[PDB]
């Protein structure tokens, strides 16, 4: 039945997982220091925080044209 | 959203506090964490700053025109502070009261100078340097340390305060304010 | 083996490492 | 079967996430969000 | 006329059929 | 800087000290 | 007087009305 | 007159804690 | 701060205090490792 | 036995008495419907229908009457400003009436149901034990509700034989009721559109009249009998309690949102109207018409009507009153008699500084004097020391046009505070006070207490659905488990 | 079923396949309840670690700005939307992941797969109680914590302008919401909060009272100190000395209980009851209808100088709340308020 | 007339009118 | 509503009161 307890211990189960935990530990740190999740999320950097047109923080103020609005308003 | 990679492991870019910053004919230091605000106190403003954990550490910039040649022209440190009680605000209190002690007749706020300066720039040019302390009747944040600089433009007659509370100046803002007093170059 | 208890640890386990090694990352990102 | 025991897997478990925990908590001095 | 944002309807409930399919199929292939 | 390093060796050997005691005692026979 | 007169019957209406009420059903579920 | 009110009340209310209390039903060991 | 002889020990004695913290997750470990005996 | 919280499942059992109790619940709502509008009309002020309506009275049944048709009174008088000269049977207290003719028949009717209970009619002829035909009773039940939803969509609404609704214009300044036609397309869909009703109404009855039909023909299935607890007539009472509870989070929201069927002038405007500047923006755009070609802002204000000005106000939204702030509006902050005219604000040099708007979060509000580029010129001096925003220095007057005040400025500065302080909350209005004593605070509108006590009981029966849904679906270890 | 043949079709097959014993039940109720509650736990941790809150907000909820647990949260989509649900595919966002994510459109998504796994779990607890046939009180308890979802996630939001006034998924969010609703609301004067508080702190006076008194009242079954080993999970025996406890309240509090059905269905009904009346009072603030004024005591308060009490204390503390909340709180009203119109006391 | 004119008038009062909120995409 | 809260007050107990006694003598006559 395998509840919890051999599996843990199984030289088995350790092997195939020596290399599958470090390969998504580093694919995990590789994914945020090589900025893709900037990228395909549209999260803001430090750097690029404030665009030279607004020093303040930013308002949609819509709710249909939002989307170029964002576009616009974003840090390209 | 363009494609770079993290800042890291590359040591800290800002760490001394002050970002510099120039606009019409002058330039000096504004504070990193201060945010400027568009409420414009006098009718003649072209660049304020603002804390934005209290409004009180706030400082702006006056470019009202001269008829006159210069800041020497105004005379004694006195004689030109004496002209300007507008900056520091009037009392909308007009009854007449006893009953809070210290102050004037019928005035709940004073101006105490705290001091006079005479700094010269590179080749000629004064800039008078002030500090007033604007306290009031029941001496809110322990009152306020008014630090003024001026100085004479092609015309536009530059004034300056960096308003903030006496809490503040002993709880770590006094460097950060004298940092932008001294840095309020206008060539 | 692919069972239910399989995918039901996997889809809990696999994400949340790789988030794991993001914010181990995200720590040491300078300014 | 049994050659690594459960309690020298759980004390590895245990030490990689109080490890990390110690480095999550040195990251609230340091880079982003640290107040420098 | 026929609105982009009605486009985005149909689209999204022939996602919704497909999405049923693939949950039926996950539970009949054991 | 070296005291960082000489930290970081120092934290190994106190976190290893105890599972090497505790590992060694469970393989050396016993009465713990 | 507008509103005490209605609090007194009230009162009256009520009181001695629950004690009867009491009494009644106190002898109704016995047989 | 709320005053009246209130104390009535609140005496009312500490009283019947005392009544369910000292005046309650007796338990059976049957 | 140290003296010139004990200049270097410094990273030494920064691992000192979370001796008594470790010891009783060594405690845990141990009654562990005798199964919960 | 049976516990105080069972007392009704006597006649879980006995379908006279639950044809009884029924009978008797309806009578009790229809007397209670009768006598409240009976006490609303007795408490009705129809002195001004335009400054105060009757959702400023805490009117709750009555703007439901002349939604759908019942204007008149006899009483001679008719809430949109005509008097009935010939109001008919079908007044207010008139319905009251029938309301209460009715209740005492159905009252009579539960009595009757209650002494006669072992009617063979709930006996089935197969084996004589207690039993009702479910799935042909809901075909009968469903026939007649399609029926009579065609009905009320082709006849009272469509207005060929009945008196249609009541609609009003965006703004709800005029208001009728007519007859509506159709309306077949999306337009007909749209929620604000009074054409859809009719529509909504005729092709709802259609389909309830063919799925009641095909209900009266095909037999249920043994599977879902055996899955939904079929043979229960909890299972009935638990999908109906959920149809009821959905039907109340519908009406909760159409009244928040509002709707065709939720006039402004009936029930009262939305806080959304105001939070979305609706009114304002009419009275603007209608100084801004007839300003830009001359006749300038001095005169054409009382080209305003009176109405407007009295929606452009906070105290006219349904979302300013409390929990407890108990009554009518009128009770909270007097009766409207007049408008004073828009409050313009100018300061010393010239520019039209402007009052800023109470969010409708607030209880309270500082009272800001901003220019046209958005920054704040002024405020009421909470310090007053080292102050220099202060009125009393900057110097604002205030100037009125078109309402009993017209051009006429005031410069003293607390009277400039005071009224800068009455236009905070929108439009300038004097209320009578002493004649109801009013307490000061808003009140809510019928349409805010509406929402909030079907949200309510929307919540309540949701947790009367579980637990009857528990109850249908576990009817067979109630008292205990099998133990085994 | 039913002593008839009942030939074995597709849902014979998918049933048969469902309700059985695993290690995770999935049965028909984790058709939903699995996907919904995966999306829902999977989009918040996903927010509190990447979204930022600077186009929605204004603010940072979340640790690729630095933010720590607390501070991180799944923020509330703009008022300017209003009351839309913000799709992915819809007008908002079109299509559109990447700038969907910076909509807030995830809040809303999150909230919607977070109520249908509430209503998925609670069908999951249905399903189990059918499968193996005992009452579904986990059930009927389980009804007040969907209820409060509801009265506070969409109902308040529903009600008032937008998401934006409702909560946002996270701590300090959450603290920030309670702390809206202390100024805005009055929300410890409601009569429904108190109500719910009474309930809630009589739940942990039953819970702490009856473990206590459970482990204290045992009977013997020893011979070893341990006296958890000394309950057999086969046994159709008392464990614990119901008749001395009875005894023991008694004679401390003066009442106690003789009945442990009636005192485990009082503990069931504490926590329902408050919570569920705490979800009618916030039902009732979705409307801006408060417990915040009471007139008497104002009108007294604004006739009298000397008439201070602790709730006038709060009244005017509330307003302090609003008139320091508005600027920074709401960027959407723009309220330049300035420094001076801020009320304040002497000094500070 | 002008729709400009009468949205620069709107803003003063309040911040949440539906033609502030219409085709403001151009501010 | 100064004495509105009176009888609104008064009949918030009365009804429950009367209802809960009733109920009750009606358990307590049958021994
Ligand atoms: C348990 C399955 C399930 C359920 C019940 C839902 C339910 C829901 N989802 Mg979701 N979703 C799911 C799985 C599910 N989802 C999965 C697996 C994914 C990952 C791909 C997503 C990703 C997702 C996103 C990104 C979003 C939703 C959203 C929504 C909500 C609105 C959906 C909508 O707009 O149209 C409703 C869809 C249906 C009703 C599907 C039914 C299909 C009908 C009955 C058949 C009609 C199609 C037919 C073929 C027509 C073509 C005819 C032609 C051939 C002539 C809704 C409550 C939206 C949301 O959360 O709002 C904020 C949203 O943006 N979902
Ligand atoms: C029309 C809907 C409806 C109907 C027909 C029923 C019918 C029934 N319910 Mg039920 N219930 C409902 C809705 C409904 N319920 C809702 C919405 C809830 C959530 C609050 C409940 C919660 C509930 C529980 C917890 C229980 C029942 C039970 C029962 C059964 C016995 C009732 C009884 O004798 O208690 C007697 C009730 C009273 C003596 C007085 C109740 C009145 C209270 C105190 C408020 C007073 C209201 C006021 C006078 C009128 C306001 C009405 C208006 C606002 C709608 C019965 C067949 C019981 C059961 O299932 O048996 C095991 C059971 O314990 N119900
Ligand atoms: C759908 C239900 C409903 C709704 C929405 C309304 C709405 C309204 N009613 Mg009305 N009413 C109703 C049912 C309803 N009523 C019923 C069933 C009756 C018969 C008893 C009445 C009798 C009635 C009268 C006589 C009057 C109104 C009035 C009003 C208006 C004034 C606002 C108000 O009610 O005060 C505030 C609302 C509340 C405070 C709600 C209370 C919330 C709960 C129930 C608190 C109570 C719980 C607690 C356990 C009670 C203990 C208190 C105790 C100590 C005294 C308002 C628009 C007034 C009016 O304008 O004239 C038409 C008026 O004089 N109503
Ligand atoms: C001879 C029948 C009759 C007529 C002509 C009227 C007429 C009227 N009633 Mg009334 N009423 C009746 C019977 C009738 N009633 C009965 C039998 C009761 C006891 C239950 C009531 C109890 C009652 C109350 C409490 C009140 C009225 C009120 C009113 C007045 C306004 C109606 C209103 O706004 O409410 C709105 C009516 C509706 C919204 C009807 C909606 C029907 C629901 C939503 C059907 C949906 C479920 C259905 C099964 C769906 C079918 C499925 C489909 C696919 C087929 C109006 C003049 C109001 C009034 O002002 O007092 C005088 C009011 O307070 N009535
Ligand atoms: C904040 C306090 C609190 C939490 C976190 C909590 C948590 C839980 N309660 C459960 C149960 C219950 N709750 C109950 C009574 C109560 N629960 C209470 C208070 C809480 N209960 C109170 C006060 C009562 C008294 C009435 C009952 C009666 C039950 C159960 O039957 C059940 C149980 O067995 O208890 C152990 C569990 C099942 C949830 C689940 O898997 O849903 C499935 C659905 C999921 C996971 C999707 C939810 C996603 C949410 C809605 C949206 C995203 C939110 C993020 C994940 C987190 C945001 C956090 C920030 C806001 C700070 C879960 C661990
Ligand atoms: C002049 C005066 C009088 C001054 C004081 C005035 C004053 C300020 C008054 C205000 C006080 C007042 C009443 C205000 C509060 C208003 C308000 C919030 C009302 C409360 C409303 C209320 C009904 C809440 C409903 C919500 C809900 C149902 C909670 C009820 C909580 C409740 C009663 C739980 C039980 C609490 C508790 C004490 C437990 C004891 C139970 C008990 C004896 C168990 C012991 C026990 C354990 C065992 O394990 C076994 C085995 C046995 C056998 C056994 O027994
Ligand atoms: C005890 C039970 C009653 C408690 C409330 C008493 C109110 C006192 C009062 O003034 O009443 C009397 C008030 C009238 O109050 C008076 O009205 C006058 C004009 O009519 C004036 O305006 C007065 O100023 C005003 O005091 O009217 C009522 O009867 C209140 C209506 C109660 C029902 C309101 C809707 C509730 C709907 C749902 C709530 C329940 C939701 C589910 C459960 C939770
Ligand atoms: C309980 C059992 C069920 C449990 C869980 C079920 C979970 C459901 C999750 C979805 C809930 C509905 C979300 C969308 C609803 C919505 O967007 O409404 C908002 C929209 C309206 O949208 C608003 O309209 C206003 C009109 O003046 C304004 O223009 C606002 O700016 C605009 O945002 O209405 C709907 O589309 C649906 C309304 C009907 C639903 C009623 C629910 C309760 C409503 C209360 C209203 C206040 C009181
Ligand atoms: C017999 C007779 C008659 C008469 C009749 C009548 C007269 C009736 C009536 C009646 C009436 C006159 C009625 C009324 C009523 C009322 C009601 C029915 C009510 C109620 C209730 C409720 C439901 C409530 C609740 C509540 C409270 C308590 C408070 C607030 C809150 C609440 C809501 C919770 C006739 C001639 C016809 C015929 C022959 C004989
Ligand atoms: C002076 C000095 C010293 C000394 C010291 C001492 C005195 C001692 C010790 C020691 C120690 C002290 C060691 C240790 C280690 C430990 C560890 C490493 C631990 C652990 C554990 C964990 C991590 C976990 C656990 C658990 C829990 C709690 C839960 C469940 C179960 C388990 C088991 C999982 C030396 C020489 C070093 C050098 C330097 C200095
Ligand atoms: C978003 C989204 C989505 C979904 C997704 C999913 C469904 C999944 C997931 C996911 C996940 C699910 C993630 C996660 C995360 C997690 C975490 C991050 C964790 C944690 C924990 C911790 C950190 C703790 C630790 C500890 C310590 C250290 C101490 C002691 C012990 C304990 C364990 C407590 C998609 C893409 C479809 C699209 C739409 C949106
Ligand atoms: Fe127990």
């Amino acid at each position: 039945e395998r509840p919890f307890s051999d599996i843990l211990t199984s030289i088995r189960y350790w092997v195939i997982h020596s290399i599958t935990v470090p390969s998504l530990f580093i694919a995990g740190w590789l994914f945020v220091s090589t900025g893709l999740a900037y990228d395909v999320f549209g999260s803001p950097r430090p750097n690029e925080y404030f665009t030279e047109d607004r020093q303040d923080a930013p308002l949609i103020t819509d709710r249909f044209n939002a989307l170029e609005q964002v576009k616009k308003l974003s840090a390209q | 959203a363009y494609g770079e990679g993290a800042n890291v492991f590359g040591r800290v870019t800002n760490k001394s506090g002050f970002v510099p910053y120039a606009g019409d004919s002058f330039a000096l230091l504004l504070p990193s964490k201060w945010n400027p605000s568009d409420e414009k106190e006098v009718d003649s403003i072209v660049l304020r700053y603002a804390d934005n954990f209290d409004a009180v550490n706030n400082v702006y910039v006056i470019a009202q025109d001269t008829d006159k040649s210069s800041i020497q022209d105004y005379g004694s440190p006195e004689e030109f502070i004496s002209q300007f009680g507008y900056l520091l605000g009037r009392q909308a209190w007009a009854g007449q009261t006893v009953s809070e002690g210290g102050f004037d007749a019928n005035k709940v706020s004073s101006a105490a100078l705290l001091g006079v300066a005479t700094e010269k720039d590179k080749k000629g040019k004064t800039y008078y340097k002030f500090e007033i302390l604007s306290r009031t009747a029941d001496g809110n944040e322990g009152g306020r340390h008014q630090l003024v600089k001026a100085t004479v433009s092609n015309g536009k007659l530059y004034l300056l305060k960096v308003q903030a509370g006496d809490k503040r100046w002993f709880k770590g803002t006094d460097k950060e304010c004298l940092g932008v007093l001294d840095s309020f170059t206008v060539v | 083996i692919f069972t239910v208890r399989w995918l039901a640890i996997h889809a809990i386990a696999v994400p949340t490492i790789f988030f794991l090694g993001a914010i181990t990352a995200m720590q040491f990102i300078q300014r | 079967i049994g050659r690594i025991p459960l309690w020298l897997v759980g004390t590895v478990v245990g030490l990689l996430a109080i490890g990390l925990l110690a480095i999550f908590f040195y990251g609230s001095y340091v880079g982003l969000g640290s107040s420098l | 006329s026929v609105t982009p944002s009605l486009k985005n309807f149909l689209l999204s409930l022939v996602a919704g059929a497909v999405v049923l399919a693939a949950i039926a199929g996950a539970v009949t292939a054991v | 800087s070296l005291t960082l390093i000489l930290q970081l060796v120092a934290l190994f050997a106190v976190v290893a000290a105890g599972p090497l005691v505790v590992v060694l005692l469970s393989v050396r026979g016993g009465n713990l | 007087v507008n509103i005490l007169g209605l609090t007194a019957t009230a009162l009256f209406i009520i009181i001695p009305t629950s004690f009867l009420l009491i009494l009644y059903v106190k002898t109704a579920a016995s047989e | 007159m709320e005053a009246l009110v209130y104390t009535f009340l609140l005496i009312g209310t500490l009283g019947i804690i005392f009544f369910s209390i000292f005046f309650r039903e007796p338990p059976r060991i049957a | 701060k140290l003296p010139e002889a004990y200049a270097p020990f410094s990273p030494i004695v920064d691992v000192l205090p979370i001796i008594p913290v470790l010891f009783i997750l060594l405690a845990f470990v141990w009654q562990a490792s005798v199964s919960f005996r | 036995g049976l516990p105080w919280y069972r007392v009704h499942t006597v006649v879980i059992n006995d379908p006279g008495r639950l044809i009884s109790v029924h009978l008797m619940h309806t009578a009790l709502v229809a007397g209670w419907a009768g006598a409240m509008t009976l006490f609303e009309i007795a408490v009705f002020d129809p002195s001004d229908p335009v400054l105060n309506p009757m959702w400023r009275q805490g009117m709750f049944v009555l703007p439901f009457l002349t939604r759908l048709g019942v204007t008149q009174s006899w009483g001679g008088w008719t809430i949109s400003g005509e008097t009935s000269s010939n109001p008919g049977i079908w007044s207010y207290e008139g319905a009251a009436a029938s309301h209460i003719v009715l209740s005492g028949l159905l009252f009579l009717a539960s009595v009757w149901h209650w002494v006669y209970w072992d009617l063979e009619l709930f006996r089935d002829p197969r084996t004589g034990k207690t039993a009702l035909d479910l799935p042909k009773i809901f075909g009968i039940h469903l026939f007649l509700a399609g029926l009579l939803c065609f009905g009320f969509g082709a006849f009272h609404v469509t207005g060929v034989f009945g008196p249609g609704i009541w609609v009003s214009d965006p703004y709800g300044l005029t208001g009728s009721v007519q007859p509506v036609a159709p309306s077949w397309g999306a337009e007909g869909f749209d929620p604000y559109n009074p054409g859809g009703v009719p529509a909504h109404h005729i092709a709802a009855g259609i389909l309830g009249v063919l799925a009641g039909l095909f209900h009266l023909c095909v037999r249920p299935s043994i599977r879902l009998y055996f899955g939904l607890s079929m043979g229960s007539i909890e299972s009935v009472l638990s999908s109906s309690i959920a149809a009821v509870f959905w039907a109340a989070f519908v009406v909760a929201g159409t009244m928040w949102y509002g709707s065709a069927a939720t006039p402004i002038e009936l029930f009262g405007p939305t806080r959304y109207q105001w939070d979305q500047g609706f009114f304002q923006q009419e009275i603007q755009k209608r100084v801004a018409q007839s300003t830009s070609e001359g006749l300038s802002v001095s005169e054409a204000w009382a080209k305003i009507p009176e109405k407007l000005a009295f929606y452009d106000y906070i105290g006219n939204n349904p979302a300013k009153g409390g929990l407890f702030r108990t009554g009518a509006m009128n009770s909270g902050d007097g009766i409207a008699v007049g408008w004073l005219g828009h409050a313009s604000f100018k300061d010393q040099e010239g520019r039209e500084l402007f009052v800023r708007r109470m969010p409708t979060f607030f209880e309270t509000f500082p009272v800001v004097l901003i220019d046209k580029d958005g920054v704040v010129r002024a405020d009421v001096p909470f310090r007053k020391a080292e102050s220099k925003y202060s009125i009393e220095q900057v110097g604002v007057s205030v100037t009125f046009y078109g309402g009993e005040l017209n051009g006429l400025t005031f410069t003293d500065p607390s009277t400039v505070k005071k009224y800068a302080r009455k236009a905070q909350l929108g439009e300038i209005f004097e209320f009578d006070r002493s004649t109801l004593q009013s307490d000061g605070v808003f009140r809510s509108s019928p349409r805010g207490w509406f929402t909030f006590g079907h949200l309510s009981f929307a919540l309540l029966f949701f947790f009367g659905h579980i637990w009857h849904g528990s109850r249908t679906i576990f009817r067979d270890v109630f008292a205990g488990i099998d133990e085994d | 079923i039913g002593t008839y043949q009942e030939k074995r079709t597709w849902f014979d097959d998918a049933d048969d396949w469902l309700r059985q014993d695993r290690f995770v039940f999935v049965g028909w109720s984790g058709l939903l309840l699995l996907p919904c509650a995966y999306f829902a736990v999977g989009g918040w941790l996903t927010g509190c670690t990447f979204v930022t809150s600077w186009y929605t907000h204004g603010l940072a909820s979340s640790y690729i700005e630095g933010c720590n647990f607390l501070t991180a949260a799944v923020s509330t989509p703009a008022n300017s939307l209003g009351h839309s649900l913000l799709f992915v595919w819809g007008p908002e966002a079109q299509g559109d992941l990447t700038r969907w994510f910076q909509l807030g459109g995830l809040w809303a998504f999150v909230a919607l797969h977070g109520a249908f796994g509430l209503i998925g779990f609670m069908l999951r607890q249905f399903e189990i109680a059918r499968s193996v046939n005992l009452r579904p009180y986990n059930a009927i308890a389980f009804s007040a914590p969907i209820a409060v979802f509801v009265s506070v996630f969409l109902i308040y939001p529903l009600g008032q302008s937008g998401w934006f006034f409702a909560p946002s998924f996270g701590v300090a969010s959450i603290f920030r919401f309670i702390l809206f609703f202390q100024g805005f609301h009055n929300w410890t004067l409601n009569p429904f909060h108190m109500m719910g508080v009474a309930g809630v702190l009589g739940a942990a006076l039953l819970c702490a009272i009856h473990g206590a008194t459970v482990e204290n009242t045992l009977f013997e079954d020893g011979d070893g100190a341990n006296t958890f080993r000394a309950f057999n999970p086969t046994q159709a025996e008392e464990t614990y000395s119901m008749v001395t406890a009875n005894r023991f309240w008694s004679q401390i509090f003066g009442v106690a209980f003789s009945n442990k059905r009636w005192l485990h269905f009082f503990m069931l009904f504490v926590p329902v009851t408050g919570l569920w009346m705490s979800a009618l009072g916030v039902v009732g603030l979705a409307l801006n209808l408060r417990a915040y004024d009471f007139v008497s005591q104002e009108i007294r308060a604004a006739e009298d100088p000397e008439f201070e009490t602790f709730y006038t204390k709060n009244i005017l503390l509330n307003e302090g709340i609003r008139a320091w909340m508005a600027a920074q709180d709401q960027p959407h009203e723009k309220l330049t308020l300035p420094e001076e119109v801020l009320p304040r006391g002497n000094a500070l | 007339q002008r729709v400009r004119t009468v949205l620069d008038m709107d803003d003063p009062a309040k911040e949440e009118t539906v033609k502030e909120l219409r085709k403001d995409i151009n501010n």
